[PDB]
């Protein structure tokens, strides 16, 4: 489970690079 | 000597949890200790965690709650958290923050001590040796306590050890026989009231207010305090000991909630997790919790810790019960099942362990005698609680002459050696007697922990 | 050539401005000028694990540059210091500010510029003769057990054109001097070197030499040669942190190094306070151990990241002592400590965790610790013999077995000893579980100990088989009462339990045991084995023929004897030279023969 | 073929560990080798992994260490990786990057070929049904195995599987010996082993066995120690495939390829996707290792118009002694059977420790029979296997209540476990069997017990053969 929200974090940090 | 006037910044770019993020801070100085203004007038305190180019995240000793980001304002101090530390603060209570409960002033503070302290330099360090008198027999003896050492009691829910607490804390001696005296150092964890009264009361029945260092905190506090309560604490200790000649008696309690607390934190800033979900760092932090004692060169002073901890599910492999152990020499481990048996004191002599047996007994201290004798005590215990595993199914008929013999041993040991009341202080020599007197059932043939010499010596009486 | 900060977050310092970067290079950091290294660079960001705690930096410090990765200094002085993960002399440091803290950040010499010590030339090196990198040319006299070589650096070669005569010269007094293409270049008595880079070798070499090991157990059980690699996961409680303390006081080897991590300082404190007063001869005079022993302390308090370096110092000096020609046994301490380092670093960082919150590369990473070993041949006309071993320490996550580091360490391992909580329960000291635990060098020691002893594969089979079939009847005889037992189970459990509680059972802390030989090891086998033998056929013929011998009543014969066999450990080989005890042994044999004849 | 001059780049925009990411590439090409120039002028190699626009990724081979963000330089050759091949390789030594470390020349190539080499077309392939030889008494009889066919071997931390792959390596022969024999002495066995992940005492251990055995004219040597990089292993088995083909299916002759520690390269895998930052699958290794083991399991088998074949060896340790670890299981469906050395015989001393009962060989199906080894030779391993599992079950019973409630039969499957132990098991340092010794010990193991207890036989073999 952590490391499936890690992955999904980045994933959405990478959506708001703009 | 700080010139500099002060600062206050209201751009809150957000709050998250217990977190709040502080846009347009201009140079942020990090481990800081800022102050909050909420829009009704109360006051609040926290510390800047991360910075990261004009941001600054911080976070809430009491909690975020109704901080509101056009009108709320912060103001910071450019210096990290430096606590106040009095000597007359003897006799005195207060909270987790610090701040009195009694009715008391603002301490007038001897000095400004870091709040994470400071580590001590290796070389600089002599090793204790000297027993401390406890009058329990299953400590004397057994698990010998002695000074500049941090034996904790893994302890459940609803076992006495409270009572143990007071004990230890009332009958302290030393074994080597000008006056002495302990200045207590006592901080709660957020344990419930009844319990601060009872150890309240007890210290009254000590009699010696005057040396009773205490703060309190209880479970309906904001929890985050708690980080901050012990390491406070620990520099009062430090302060009396380092600075005033004078020896300490550190104890504190219910490490399970700074664990709960630490985690709470860790979890908000979704650190990596570890084992049953908690932080990395905890067994980090517990370091610079307990690594914190000890006596030093050209002191005769000396700290002793025994922080009492809370053990979920009475399992051994449990993450904090097993870091305390890694990260201290000793335990004691109150037994449920004894308690359940109605003796008092109820510890488990087997699973305590102290390692400090290599200097602080011997010839010269206490005996030549000591160490023979507990070892063969330690071996009778075990083999009898084994035989009696094999009567538990085999059945006496089919026993030997030794199984009866080692059942008797460890009857006699248990109700009276453990046995040994609320009161009754009891000397080494009386403790060594007993154990000799109880260990003459056996023949001393099948005595295989004794040298010759000693056995010859001792054993005909 | 200097950087402005732009955040930070515990062990970590981002930075900016700072385009002139290469990782593994040394920095230094705010206004208290704190050592650090690059991890991660991305445009003309990086970023630094800093090898002290970070409460004090501020955005926009100033960030100094060099030039040079993570080095150590070698040379005289440094047998005998303490030294802690970034190599700093604590007596110095204590000398200086006369306090009892660590200041953060010091910037003090690794090692002193004003002791003067003596020197001797080669005596066979003249001005104009050409030399090559690792050839021994000057010899220094730290003390009266060691004799200190110095060899010319790797990466150099020529003639010489000056060399020191004999006389007293300080570090800063220039020795020696080479040119091999036409340009002279200077050398003093220290050495300057990377730590995470290997030192070479010539070839490599297998073991031929036994590692003493001071417990009758884990010598004639499960030994270690002397140059391997051993393990030793162990949970709490067990402390076998004084079986490290065993091994370094008393081993065959020449210099011991023993480096911390994460432990508390009292270990340090027996250490320091009880290696002085231990001496012991050689070939003369009588000296110190604390002569022959360097130490490298590290308690927890120290910052996270130190701790790497440090285990990284610690392999780093002792492969300078394997190029001087010696054998060298190190034990490091706590290894899981410096696992849990590397997740904290990496977590910190945001990489994402590969197995048990760990990183993705802690195998590798231990496997290359763990390689630097081996008994090698090293490079040098005087054609010297070096050798190292590792006595790594393994701390299991609340003593389950299956964590990835255990794993990870049996793997790479050639040695494995066991630590069972219940043994250590049991205060039987040393807790070897003898079942899980094996070795893999009996069948090379096996030359050595024909050659030398010429009997102990009988007594080790034999010991073996005992075990295994006790281990075989315990739970028979918990789950059957002891009731259908034949005679042959009887001796076998009781003669086991015979090795068990004398035999495995030692008190290394009395003063008559603190340290037993080989020869009184296989003596005692000899005799407990012998003793079941003949126990064993004469109980056999016995039944065969006529008036069965059943335990109770050789029990009642042999109390006596047997009693004399459990306390015959009581010997005190210091006050008890070895002929009086082996002649005692012949003397205990044949009074076990005389009353098997009075038998029958 | 290309025939333009070179290109070199400058920008260089991070460093991710094993990664070096850069900026400004114009028309790369995916899968295509770098080279690279140090500050302090060493050299260097990679690989070109992820492509996106002007930006591109690559994979040091031998890690990253002093590089800088403008004085390294980095050049595309623009091209697949191509590696040189030829069948002078055999007697020589070289490391995972395939440079010499013997104090030999350079490669001298005969032909460059591909490191991913090429999909073989099924059609062509020819099913095994040759028996090969092994000496060993557990594999003989019991789970042969075929020229040509993939089996793996399960080990663990400890066990002495190494000198098991010498023993396999050394002894190999052919099982129709009832012919003439100069006919059988033409048949060599060229040998390719590529270490990986290894040690140096074992590296050191099969050189000396094999030069012992003097056999180098025909083997080529492969060397990975620990204290090399780590991301030479993503490569390394690729080479020794590569050139097993050439030495195969162009050289004519019979090759017998060995991999070691298959563990490191998953290992290996697993860092660069913790690199990659790509989904994790079960316990953090990569969705695509499935697909990966694929590529590196599938180089074998022979083929037709030709006489050479490819024999797939490798072996891998399982952490723990664990069954449903995922290498472990994946490799179980992609290799075709088992063998499973077991800790629990090791510790009692029987060498080989190998545990039949885990154990499986599928194409054993059609390898055995009248002609080929011998009319009566499976319904006897499936006799002796079914009773070593009833013998096994017997064992338990007695664990659990005692030998009170066993029976004669009991008794009778015991002392037939300890003999099947005793003789069919163990076997020795360099006991080379036969096949028809094997059959006859089997039959000895089976004479124990009479006619009635045997199930699984037929009577007509049974009256043929037992009463002797």
């Amino acid at each position: 489970f952590y490391r499936l929200k890690k992955i999904q974090e980045k994933k959405k940090i990478i959506k708001e690079k703009f | 000597y700080l010139s500099q006037p002060r600062l206050t910044y209201k751009t809150v770019s957000g709050v998250n949890g217990p977190l709040v993020i502080l846009d347009h801070v201009k140079f942020p100085r990090y481990a800081e200790i800022v102050h909050l203004t909420l829009p009704d007038g109360t006051k609040r305190s926290g510390q800047v965690l991360e910075v990261s180019g004009s941001k600054a995240v911080v976070q809430v000793f009491e909690g975020t709650s109704g901080i509101d980001a056009k009108k709320t304002s912060c103001e910071f101090t450019g210096d990290i958290l430096r606590t106040p530390v009095s000597e007359d603060m003897l006799g005195r209570v207060f909270n987790g923050s610090g701040k009195p409960i009694d009715r008391g002033p603002v301490v007038l503070a001897e000095d400004f001590l870091d709040i994470m302290g400071q580590p001590i330099n290796p070389q600089c360090r002599i090793y204790p040796e000297e027993m401390i008198q406890t009058g329990i027999s299953a400590i004397d003896g057994m698990n010998s306590i002695a000074r500049g050492q941090k034996i904790p009691i893994f302890s459940a829910a609803g076992l006495p050890h409270n009572e143990i607490a007071a004990q230890i804390c009332r009958q302290a001696g030393l074994v080597k026989k000008s006056e002495e005296n302990f200045a207590i150092v006592f901080a709660a964890m957020g344990v419930n009231m009844e319990t601060a009264r009872f150890f309240k009361s007890d210290f009254e029945e000590n009699g010696s207010m005057d040396n009773v260092c205490l703060f309190l905190n209880l479970a309906n506090d904001p929890t985050i305090e708690r980080i901050i309560t012990p390491r406070l604490a620990l520099t009062t200790a430090e302060f009396l000991a380092y600075q005033c000649e004078k020896h300490v008696l550190v104890i504190l309690t219910d490490m399970s909630s700074y664990a709960e607390a630490l985690r709470e934190v860790s979890a908000a800033r979704e650190e990596v997790p570890g084992r049953r979900g908690f932080p990395g760092y905890m067994y980090t932090d517990l370091a610079t919790i307990y690594e914190r004692a000890g006596r030093v060169e050209g002191r005769n002073g000396s700290i002793t810790q025994i922080p009492i901890l809370t053990m979920p599910n009475d399992d051994i492999t449990h993450p904090i019960p097993d870091l305390t152990g890694y990260i201290t020499e000793g335990q004691i481990y109150v037994d449920r099942q004894l308690h359940n048996r109605q003796i008092y004191p109820p510890i488990n002599v087997l699973p305590s362990l102290s390692r400090l047996m290599k200097s602080a007994i011997g010839e010269g201290m206490t005996r030549k005698d000591h160490a023979d004798v507990s070892n063969q005590l330690y071996a009778c215990y075990a083999i009898g609680k084994d035989v009696q595993a094999m009567k538990a199914v085999v059945g006496e008929e089919a026993l030997t002459s030794d199984d009866l013999l080692y059942l008797e041993f460890l009857q006699k040991f248990e109700k009276n050696f453990i046995t040994q009341g609320p009161y009754e202080n009891r000397t080494v020599y009386e403790t060594l007697d007993i154990g000799w007197q109880l260990l003459r059932i056996f023949p001393k043939e099948m005595l295989k922990r004794i040298p010759q010499s000693t056995l010859s010596e001792f054993y005909p009486r | 050539t200097f950087g402005y900060v732009h955040g930070v977050s515990g062990p970590v310092v981002t930075a900016c401005d700072m385009a002139g970067a290469a990782m593994y290079e040394l920095v230094r950091v705010g206004h208290s000028e704190l050592v650090g290294e690059i991890i991660r660079l991305e445009g003309d960001m990086a970023t630094i694990q800093v090898y002290e705690e970070t409460s004090g930096v501020s955005v926009g410090d100033p960030v100094l540059r060099t030039g040079k990765p993570l080095s150590v200094e070698l040379g005289p002085g440094i047998m005998g210091a303490i030294f802690d993960g970034i190599q700093r002399p604590l007596s110095d440091i204590s000398s200086q500010t006369q306090s009892i803290y660590i200041p953060r950040g010091v910037n003090v010499s690794a090692l002193s510029r004003d002791i003067k010590w003596e020197f001797i030339p080669s005596k066979n090196l003249r001005v104009g003769s050409h030399i090559t990198g690792g050839d021994i040319y000057g010899i220094v006299n730290e003390n009266s057990l060691i004799k200190h070589k110095i060899m010319l650096p790797p990466r150099n070669r020529g003639s010489v054109t000056y060399i020191a005569p004999p006389g007293n010269y300080d570090a800063s007094d220039v020795v020696l001097e080479l040119e091999f293409e036409g340009v002279k270049e200077k050398f003093s008595m220290v050495q300057v070197w990377p730590v995470r880079q290997v030192r070479p070798v010539t070839e490599k070499l297998p073991a031929n030499h036994p590692l003493l090991t001071g417990q009758r157990v884990l010598d004639a059980l499960f030994p270690c040669v002397q140059g391997g690699t051993t393990a030793i996961p162990g949970a709490f409680g067990c402390g076998k942190t004084v079986i490290s303390q065993s091994l370094s006081k008393y081993s065959n080897s020449d210099v011991i190094i023993y480096v911390g991590c994460g432990e508390r300082g009292n270990e340090m404190s027996e250490v320091l306070r009880d290696f002085p007063e231990l001496t012991m001869e050689v070939d003369g005079k009588v000296e110190s151990i604390m002569k022959r022993t360097a130490l490298v302390a590290n308690t927890s308090n120290m910052p996270v990241a130190a701790r790497e370096a440090s285990i990284y110092t610690g392999i780093t000096l002792s492969e300078y002592f394997r190029d001087m020609g010696y054998h060298v046994s190190m034990m490091a301490d706590s290894t899981s400590r410096w696992a849990e380092a590397l997740r904290e670093i990496s977590g910190r960082l945001a990489e994402m965790p590969a197995d048990s919150g760990y990183p993705a590369y802690l195998g590798a990473r231990l496997a290359s610790f763990y390689e630097r070993a081996g008994r090698v041949k090293c490079l040098g006309n005087p054609e010297r013999e070096g050798s190292v071993s590792i006595v790594g320490a393994v701390s299991p996550p609340g003593g389950d077995f299956s964590d990835p580091v255990t794993s990870a360490t049996l793997g790479i391992v050639q040695v494995f000893w066991g630590l069972d909580k219940k043994l250590a329960q049991r205060k039987h000291f040393p807790s070897v579980n003898w079942l899980i635990s094996y070795s893999k060098y009996m069948r090379a020691l096996d030359e050595y100990y024909d050659k030398h002893f010429t009997e102990f594969v009988p007594l080790r089979t034999k010991a073996k088989e005992i075990l295994q079939e006790e281990e075989d009847l315990a739970e028979i005889v918990q789950l059957v009462g002891k009731a259908s037992l034949a005679e042959t189970d009887k001796i076998t459990l009781e003669v086991a339990k015979l090795i068990k509680d004398d035999f495995l059972q030692q008190n290394g802390y009395t003063p008559y045991d603190r340290f037993c030989p080989f020869y009184k090891t296989v003596g005692m086998l000899s005799n407990m084995i012998s003793f079941y033998d003949m126990a064993r056929r004469a109980v056999e013929t016995t039944a065969q023929s006529d008036n069965k011998i059943t335990w109770s009543i050789i029990r009642e014969h042999m109390g006596e004897i047997l009693y004399k066999l459990s306390s015959m450990k009581f010997k005190d080989p210091v006050k008890d030279g070895e002929a009086k005890i082996k002649a005692d042994y012949a003397q205990l044999l044949e009074d076990m023969q005389n009353a098997f004849r009075s038998l029958e």
